[PDB]
């Protein structure tokens, strides 16, 4: 009954988080000081918004965490009566708290809440701010209204640079003494894409699945289109060759890959490909157009063939 | 060579003919206790941060409401004139309810609270969509108002301050309208706050409500107030980051005070896109990471559309503007299709829209990057034009509304109508007019009675009067850069207006006589 | 009696074939008790429900199967309500009998909104040592990346014909049908690696035409033969516009073929032809334009003549190149 | 009585009244002795009588006593909602009676449900229909009726037996419409009947509705070519000759004249695409000219399917047939 | 009162143009089983004249006694939407396209409501009643699917008359069961005929040449022609052949837009013309109408070897404006491509 590595290697203090260094340092300044403002943390998944908010709440409250901290989440019902009752009478309650430490309402996945939920949120966070402070977590700030981002301090978490993902990955691997190859670990970076929980789960998964951490094992337990094949496809589309890229297309189509994953890996490889900048812009526009062809419901091999033809003709 | 006219030796082949037929074959193989927004709340009128015209106007409105609850006896001049536009015989103002609106974080709630505390009113708040049923809204709407005070020898009264009724369900605004239009009578002032002015639930409210649309705050008083906050809190006085920060948040007090409280974006991304810093793949990856970490792409793209042509472009093929327009339209197409197909896989491309601009408009010259977006003003103008044309087509009686489409009315049947309604008439009395002018006036008054428009007097700010249209239909017909036509005179307009009112009592008397 | 698809659902981890790695890893997970939450994704009809049901029947007896496995799919209403209903109520509780982890089997899991996926991924985090989820989906790309960061993903992939023949031979041995040598080739080609369509089309042409040949299954299914597409492409590259247009509209009216299948078979025929590279770029661009052009609801004859039109430009180009 | 339209009035009723569709009779005749069948899907142009064929077929499989109790007939374009797909079929399969009849004849113990015009459903509704077919594969059999193949999705067509329904192809409809004309005392010549056959590509129901409309407008007068050209949605041929005469040679002023003279007439641009395509693929133009014109006609029909403006696209289509005809 | 609608015809015999279609519709409504109608044609051709004329011929005297009703509907999201209705005691007339994304909601609910309403004294008046769907073309797909469901289920008691233009976006299977009535735009001679009639009734002596100018500048739109005639009467009663016709402000604004385009081919002039395009777009006029006006005022200037590519790019950017969601990007892309092609044209 061993715990998974996502929850086993969760940080317990605020200096173990490698996401955004200035924001983490200012959060630690507020943890040692006490008067934490209303904060909202935005960014891609896996950057560590939940562990930053949880570690801030723990380092603030301590032993009074079970009564001075309310964690409302997406798996719980968040209707109009919930923001009318649960959040309100948590914000109205009294807790014997120190001079600087304040009550915390951890509102994880605030972008999934309805409009009336945020309508009942706004007055609560403006009025009861002498006692309770809201630490919102979210993925996209567009689904949240502008007034909540106005009354909060917005903390943009970036997608993680691969170096800090490597440092945490050597920390976990040295904690487990799991053998590795280097290129397999770079394959784990490529499978992560700024999602650190995805990197940990894929490493976990892959070792339990197949011993040595080598490109073959991680690319077997994931089964995305291979970076070398799609990179050679885009390279064959660079020098105006429809046929040589079409053997790679038939290789990736007779392997049973769905067209959505094919075009997603095509765009992700085309993001970092070494070619001319205007040519990269035209390629990204055509890959986007074929991706709307896919998303509208035309998932044939001939749409991939037409994508290859358009990338070939745009290179003279 | 892939094509041979000779037949293959031992493989499969496909024939190919032409219009001539050569037949070639192909192989098939409490300092630390409260926020900085709470300790720096103005407790008196002297330290307010809003437009002085708006504060004076609301103070004068709540100073003229004191008649019936205490017993004591340009757009700006339009607002001042409807402030003093008479009084109802039951001593209420003609503007019963206020509808202050605008963007978040300026201080509408703070202004309303300190004005209510200034005008001898006990403050009482309301969130509208907090309790979203008709019945609880009805109970609070006849409990917060329509009541005296329990304390002592009267004490002080209360005025209802409804917040967040922009998102209120339509039954709540219907209950508020039915309690406003009763003629048991509404006596306490109601101060409503709405974030979106053009919400469809709020359209019937404005037609009766007082309107105080908030202008944005001037950055100079913003900078000196933020400097006062920094010197009081012991922060270092660096006004450049204060001015830039306040430019980034569109002059929102909550954002800058919360950010400077946290400290102890838009313009950086725009400056990286529109000017190279003092390999090309390095700045490509830098602007890609900057556009990925920018997050909010709607305002970024909206500001990029209002700045990409203002640069000093020397393009002799206008090719870059065409490519940037194709990129912007591609982003529009992709956002619409990702809304339609509900796919999150398409949401990784609009970060490549500003990056593309850095490949196209990497002007070395120091760019005049303008923060206000004209696309937002154009959207607001289109929206208020849309409300005006629905108001106009609601004005028509069903007889003609039936004969034509509002689209056809706007495109083909309104400017020519105005041109009909602006004839050449001598400025003489109606008795001195001839018979032909009399039946022309009869035709004009019939057209106005069928269309339900009239002429209403208003005070020009020079001290004299002028006559305007009742729905003011010229702003959706005429255009600013046209050769201006001669308008009608004062005397003709006022004699036509008395003919309008005379025909109105005329038709009222005949409808009473028939029934 | 029943159709052959429901009569031979592999009940044993021995009966199923061509999924031996998924078999080995899942049995290795389930013998040592290291099974994580599973996310089984691939094409339809490659046996996603069969392997997880046989694994759940391998773990538990029939007398305890009702309290250790809960099966849901999209036949019920799915959204934010039934994730806060049966799923976490099954997941948060213990076992009525003995001890061990539980199982939730969610078929066609890509049909829920991302709010429901966020609720379910938090439910997966909250209860893990007592509940092991199994989400079966068609497309991976309809699932939020955090949910893919919880449950290990298994790709079934295509059903290769060299391990698709003997199960069809076994249902041939059990149920006597008149099937010739082209029958297996047309079954493994026409069903597109989906064995649910194989045993449905086998019953369709057994009930319909009795004997199973290439011609019987191609006439019942309405697919065009390779000779038909060879004749179509020969008319497009050989005759003039009136004659080729008349020939193909007569053939399409007589045989009842559909332009989408004609386009697919023509595309799988073009890369056999040794076209010049620019001519093949022209053909693939125009044919992808036509296949997007049918997807909105245009008139089929006009796009048919557009395909003939593109091929007329190509035949003028190849003769002009010759 | 009520005025019945002559499509469902004149449809076949029995099994052998289907006008030479004996294969559809024979497959079931085999299924009578076999007492087992998979899901069915009948695709074909309308007026053929797929619904009446399956109604008489289910009457043969169950009898008039069991027809109103074991056959549920629903129209899919009348039941496009995802709720009524996922509730009424579930309620029909949950209410089960035995497969034994009072006559003593053997009967297979599965239900019969019919979904007519299933091609008009969307992708999500057809996916929910696939789910309903998946969970009810033991106690209720599914049959569908449609006019086109690819409008039905691939998972929905992968679990059914596909049957093409051929209509009365040639030389039977003209005398049949003559019998309808003589029965209702309708005067219409031979060329009008031939034009009625020609305006509908293999569709009987279109021809009966056009004859009904023409007889309603005339009321007892002669059915000329002008009335039939008006009802059937046909641009008159002299407009196409004027378009080709303007686009053959000259200036852009005459094209604008004929395009603004074709939109003003009220003609749909898709009808111009269809008829201009018909007169390009049959004429004596060059192969390159025919190809360029027909590819642009397909592109114009694409963007008209996407809701673009007809005026500008007929301008551009006439511009490229001018650039192909003048050269 | 304006003469554009004061001298509107009432009976089918007092129509000025399309007499044969008038007789065909009169003999169609003379007998029973009046079918579902789909009336179509260009704007201003007189579709609604035929529709209230058909309503006059189908019923008795009380056909023009119209009034506005307001009906609320509920979306699946908890929000009330108030819709308008032009109605009489014999017929219904709804514009259902004003509700954008909730068009399926009104198309189900409102016609379910008027179908469940019972015709009081139904034996006296006629068998059924008629429902007008004034703007029906821009309804979405499943809204029109619910529309043909509504047409199928109440075929005995409620027939519909759908009025629109450009039926390409109207779905196929509603056109199959609806009798298609096509009203062409009246010719120059018919427009001159009705202008001469509306002047001869009102004691006017309009010359024929000015009637030809009014017809040729009305672009086959009779309401706009009568409005120009009215405005010409207001401007000057002695009518000369050389008369300045008061054109509408948006056409001459498009003419100034076009000459601002052809004056200069620089990004600063592109900024100015983008401001003019914003001023045009803010008046809630459709961008296809702006595109058509730009192409009509643009083809009077460009050379004969460049009209074809300009027309193709006009169709291309109108189509992509229809596919997109914001008009100004596609419009100013069209203007930028025209400037680039023209500066290539004069540069070489
Ligand atoms: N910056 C980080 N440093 C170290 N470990 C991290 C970091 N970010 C994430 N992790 C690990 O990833 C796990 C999941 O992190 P979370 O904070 O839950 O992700 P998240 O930010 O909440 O994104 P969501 O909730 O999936 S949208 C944690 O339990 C850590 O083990
Ligand atoms: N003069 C001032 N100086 C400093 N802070 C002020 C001043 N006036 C108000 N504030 C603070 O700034 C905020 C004022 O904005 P609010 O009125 O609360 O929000 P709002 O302007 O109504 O916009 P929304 O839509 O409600 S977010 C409050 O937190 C006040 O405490
Ligand atoms: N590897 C296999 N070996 C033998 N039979 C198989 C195999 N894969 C599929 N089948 C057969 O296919 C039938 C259908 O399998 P299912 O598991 O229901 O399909 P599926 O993978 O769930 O795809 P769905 O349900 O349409 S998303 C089974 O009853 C088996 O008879
Ligand atoms: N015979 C006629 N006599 C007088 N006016 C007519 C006649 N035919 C059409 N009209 C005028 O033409 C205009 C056409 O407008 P309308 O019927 O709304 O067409 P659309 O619906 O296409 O815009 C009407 O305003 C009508 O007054
Ligand atoms: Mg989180
Ligand atoms: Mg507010
Ligand atoms: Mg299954």
């Amino acid at each position: 009954y061993e715990l998974p590595w996502v929850e086993k290697y969760r940080p317990v203090k605020l200096n173990e988080i490698v996401g955004n260094e200035d924001t983490v340092s200012r959060l630690e300044v507020f943890a040692r000081e006490g008067n934490v403002p209303n904060i909202i943390i935005a960014g891609p998944p896996g950057t560590g918004k939940t562990t930053s908010i949880l570690c801030l709440a723990r380092a603030l409250l301590g032993p009074a965490l079970k009564d001075a901290m309310l964690e409302l989440n997406a798996s719980n019902d968040r209707g109009i009566d919930v923001v009318r009752n649960k959040i309100k009478m948590f914000a109205q309650q009294k807790v014997t708290l120190p001079k600087g430490r304040h009550k915390i309402i951890i509102l994880d996945e605030a972008d999934s809440m309805t409009d009336g939920a945020q309508q009942a949120l706004r007055r609560t966070m403006e009025i009861y701010s002498k006692t309770t402070r809201f630490a919102l977590a979210c993925n996209a700030s567009d689904k949240i209204i502008e007034p909540i981002q106005s009354r909060c301090a917005v903390l943009r978490y970036t997608k993680l640079t691969d170096a800090q993902i490597l440092t945490r990955l050597m920390n976990v691997i040295e904690k487990e003494r799991v053998p590795y190859t280097d290129d397999g670990l770079e394959a784990i970076i490529f499978t992560a894409q700024g999602d650190m929980r995805q990197a940990l789960n894929n490493l976990q998964s892959t070792f339990s699945g197949f011993g040595f951490i080598n490109s073959e094992n991680v690319f077997k337990v994931c089964d995305e289109p291979h970076p070398l094949l799609v990179k050679e496809m885009i390279q064959h589309c660079v020098n105006a060759n429809i046929d040589e890229a079409y053997k790679i297309l038939a290789h990736l189509w007779h392997l049973g890959y769905s067209p959505e994953d094919i075009i997603g890996n095509i765009f992700r490889v085309c993001k970092t490909f070494q070619m001319a900048e205007y040519l990269k812009l035209e390629f990204i526009k055509e890959i986007g157009y074929t991706h709307m062809k896919i998303a509208e419901g035309v998932n044939s091999l001939l749409q991939m063939a037409g994508l290859l033809a358009r990338l070939c003709q745009k290179t003279m | 060579n892939p094509v041979l006219r000779r037949p293959p030796i031992l493989e499969d082949y496909v024939h190919v003919t032409s219009t001539e037929g050569v037949r070639a074959y192909l192989v098939l193989r409490a300092s630390s206790h409260c926020l900085w927004v709470d300790e720096f709340a103005p407790r008196h009128y002297t330290e307010l941060l809003s437009d002085d015209f708006t504060n004076r106007c609301l103070l004068k409105w709540l100073k003229l409401w004191d008649l019936v609850v205490f017993g004591h006896e340009s757009h700006e001049q339009v607002l001042e004139e409807m402030l003093e536009a008479g009084l109802d015989p039951s001593q209420r103002p003609k503007q019963k309810v206020a509808l202050l609106c605008g963007p978040p974080g300026l201080g509408k709630t703070t202004l309303a609270h300190v004005i209510a505390r200034h005008a001898g009113y006990s403050v009482v708040e309301m969130n509208a969509s907090d309790d979203r049923s008709p019945e609880v809204f009805r109970t609070r709407i006849e409990a917060a108002t329509q009541m005296e005070s329990v304390l002592g020898a009267g004490g002080k009264p209360n005025c209802l301050v409804i917040d967040e009724i922009d998102g209120a369900p339509v039954a709540a605004i219907n209950v508020l309208l039915s309690i406003l239009n009763r003629k048991g009578l509404l006596m306490r002032p109601i101060i409503c706050i709405c974030n979106d002015q053009f919400a469809p639930s709020l359209r019937q409210l404005k037609q009766q409500a007082f309107l105080l649309h908030f202008p944005p705050t001037l950055p100079s008083r913003l900078v000196q107030r933020l400097q006062e906050v920094s010197l009081r809190q012991g922060m270092r006085a660096d006004p450049g980051v204060l001015a830039a920060l306040c430019e980034k948040t569109d002059n929102d007090i909550r954002a800058c005070i919360n950010t400077l409280q946290f400290l102890y974006g838009l313009f950086s991304v725009w400056q990286e896109v529109f000017q190279l810093p003092r390999s090309a793949s390095q700045r490509f990856y830098r602007v890609l990471h900057a556009a990925a970490s920018a997050g909010e792409h709607e305002k970024v793209v909206q500001g990029l559309f209002d700045n990409f042509l203002r640069l000093r472009l020397r393009d002799s093929s206008l090719g870059a503007v065409c490519v940037a327009l194709d990129w912007l339209a591609f982003d529009d197409l992709l956002a619409g299709a990702a809304h339609h197909s509900q796919s999150f896989q398409l949401l990784r491309y609009p970060p490549f829209l500003p990056v593309a601009f850095h490949v196209l408009f990497a002007s070395s010259h120091t760019p005049r990057i303008t923060f206000p977006s004209s696309q937002q003003e154009a959207q607001n103008r289109m929206s208020q034009m849309r409300n005006l044309i629905q108001t106009l087509v609601s004005g028509i009686a069903p007889a003609t509304r039936s004969r034509a489409t509002p689209q056809a009315l706007l495109l083909d049947a309104l400017c020519l109508l105005l041109d009909i309604l602006a004839p050449k008439l001598r400025p003489v009395s109606t008795q001195l007019y001839s018979t032909r002018e009399k039946q022309q006036l009869a035709s004009l008054v019939g057209t106005m009675l069928a269309y339900s428009l009239t002429y209403r007097q208003e005070r020009t700010p020079d001290g004299q009067y002028i006559y305007r249209l009742e729905p003011n239909v010229e702003e959706l017909c005429r255009f600013p850069e046209l050769p201006a036509r001669k308008p009608l005179t004062y005397q003709t307009k006022q004699l036509i207006a008395r003919e309008i009112e005379v025909e109105k009592m005329r038709r009222a008397e005949a409808s009473a006589r028939v029934e | 009696n029943l159709p052959w698809v429901e009569k031979y659902r592999p009940q044993t981890l021995n009966d199923l074939i061509s999924h031996q790695d998924i078999l080995s890893t899942i049995q290795k997970f389930i013998n040592e008790d290291r099974l994580p939450h599973l996310l089984l994704y691939g094409p339809p009809g490659t046996g996603k429900t069969s392997t997880i049901l046989a694994c759940a029947k391998q773990l538990y007896k029939d007398k305890e199967f009702g309290s250790m496995v809960l099966e849901l799919n999209a036949s019920d209403d799915r959204g934010i309500d039934i994730i806060r209903g049966p799923i976490l109520s099954f997941a948060s509780t213990r076992t009525i009998f003995k001890k061990g982890f539980k199982l939730v089997i969610l078929d066609e899991a890509d049909a829920m909104t991302q709010d429901a996926q966020n609720a379910l991924r938090r439910v997966i985090e909250k209860f893990t040592e007592n509940t092991r989820f199994c989400l079966i989906c068609n497309y991976l790309s309809k699932i939020i990346p955090a949910l893919q960061s919880r449950c290990t993903r298994f790709r079934f992939g295509p059903l290769t014909p060299e391990l698709m023949v003997p199960r069809l031979e076994h249902v041939v041995e059990e149920e006597k049908v008149d099937i010739s040598e082209d029958g297996m080739k047309a079954l493994v080609t026409l069903s597109s690696g989906d064995m649910r369509r194989a045993l449905n089309i086998l019953q369709s042409t057994n009930m319909a035409f009795g004997k199973v040949t290439e011609e019987t299954v191609y006439t019942c299914t309405g697919h065009p033969l390779k000779s038909d597409i060879a004749n179509i492409l020969d008319w497009m590259l050989n005759q003039d516009f009136t004659t080729a247009y008349r020939n193909i509209t007569e053939l399409k009216t007589l045989k009842g073929l559909a332009l989408h299948d004609i386009l697919t078979e023509i595309h799988l025929f073009v890369h056999r032809v040794d076209f010049p590279s620019s001519v093949r770029i022209h053909l693939l661009t125009k044919m992808a334009d036509i296949e997007y052009r049918l997807s909105v609801g245009t008139n089929e004859k006009i796009q048919l003549s557009s395909l003939i039109a593109a091929f007329q430009v190509t035949r003028d180009l190849i003769v002009a190149e010759a | 009585a009520k005025p019945v339209p002559w499509v469902e009035k004149y449809r076949p009723k029995c099994v052998d009244e289907v006008a030479f569709q004996e294969e559809v009779v024979a497959v079931l005749k085999k299924s009578l002795e076999g007492a087992d069948l998979p899901n069915l899907l009948f695709y074909g142009p309308p007026g053929t009588g797929k619904t009446s064929t399956i109604l008489a077929a289910a009457r043969e499989l169950f009898g008039p006593e069991l027809f109103r109790l074991r056959v549920l007939e629903l129209n899919a374009s009348d039941e496009r909602g995802i709720q009524v797909v996922r509730e009424k079929v579930k309620n029909f399969a949950q209410l089960t009676v035995s497969g034994s009849r009072s006559d003593g004849k053997p009967c297979p113990p599965f239900k019969i449900v019919i979904l007519d015009e299933a091609d008009s459903m969307t992708s999500a509704a057809q996916a929910a229909l696939r789910r309903t077919m998946e969970k009810e594969s033991k106690t209720t059999r599914f049959c569908l009726i449609c006019n086109y193949v690819s409008r039905i999705i691939e998972p929905l067509t992968s679990r059914c037996s596909k049957f093409r329904f051929k209509p009365l192809s040639d030389k039977i409809q003209q005398q049949r419409l003559l019998d309808i004309a003589k029965k209702e005392n309708v005067k219409i010549s031979d060329e009008g009947i031939a034009y009625l056959v020609k305006v509908s590509e293999g569709d009987l129901r279109k021809a009966i509705t056009f004859l009904q409309s023409a007889t309603r407008l005339t009321g007892g007068k002669e059915i000329t070519e002008k009335v039939i050209t008006d009802i059937a949605g046909v641009i008159p041929a002299e407009k196409i000759d004027g378009v080709f005469a303007a686009c053959q040679s000259g200036s852009f002023d005459k094209l604008e004249a004929v395009v603004k003279d074709l939109i003003d007439e009220g003609h749909a641009a898709t009808q111009l695409v269809n008829q201009l395509h018909d007169v390009v693929v049959e004429n004596n133009l060059s192969d390159k000219q025919k190809s360029i014109i027909t590819e642009k006609l397909a592109e114009v029909d694409k963007c008209l399917a996407d809701g673009a403006d007809e005026h500008l696209q007929l301008i551009s289509l006439c511009a490229t047939v001018m650039q192909q005809l003048s050269q | 009162s304006l003469w554009v609608d004061k001298y509107r015809p009432c009976s089918l015999g007092r129509l000025d143009y399309h007499k044969e279609q008038a007789a065909q519709l009169r003999n169609l409504v003379q007998c029973g089983d009046f079918p579902h109608l789909l009336v179509y044609g260009p704007s201003g051709a007189g579709k609604k004249t035929r529709i209230m004329c058909i309503l006059r011929e189908l019923y008795g005297v009380g056909v023009e006694k119209l009034r506005i009703e307001h009906q609320t509907i509920t979306t699946p999201s908890k929000k009330k939407i108030e819709i308008s209705t032009i109605a009489s005691n014999y017929h219904l007339e709804v514009n259902p396209s004003d509700a954008g994304n909730s068009d399926r909601v009104v198309i189900q609910e409102m016609l379910k409501t008027v179908a469940q309403s019972q015709q009081l004294e139904t034996n006296s008046q006629r068998d059924f009643k008629v429902v007008l769907l004034t703007e029906v073309d821009k309804l979405t797909k499943d809204a029109q699917h619910a529309l043909r469901r509504t047409m199928e289920k109440y075929m005995s008691t409620c027939r519909l008359i759908l009025c629109c233009n450009s039926t390409s976006k109207v779905i196929p299977p509603i056109r199959s069961r609806c009798l298609a009535v096509r009203v062409p735009a009246p010719s120059i001679e018919d427009i001159c005929h009705v202008l001469s009639t509306v002047c001869k009734k009102e004691g006017l002596n309009l010359p024929s040449q000015l009637a030809h100018r009014l017809a040729e500048k009305s672009c086959r739109n009779l309401r706009k022609a009568l409005l120009m005639c009215e405005a010409c009467r207001v401007q000057q009663y002695p009518f000369t052949a050389d008369q300045e016709i008061p054109e509408t402000d948006w056409e001459v604004y498009l003419r100034e837009t076009a000459n601002a385009i052809v004056s200069q081919q620089t990004p600063q002039r592109l900024l100015e013309v983008r401001g003019r395009l914003y001023e045009l777009l803010t008046h809630c006029i459709p961008p296809e109408i702006i595109m058509k006006g730009l192409l009509s005022e643009l083809l009077h200037n460009c050379d004969g070897q460049l009209k074809g590519e300009v027309a193709q790019m006009a169709a291309y950017y109108e189509h992509r404006l229809q596919l997109g969601s914001k008009a100004i990007y596609h419009l100013e892309a069209f203007v930028a491509k025209f400037m680039a092609l023209y500066k290539k044209f004069m540069e070489d």
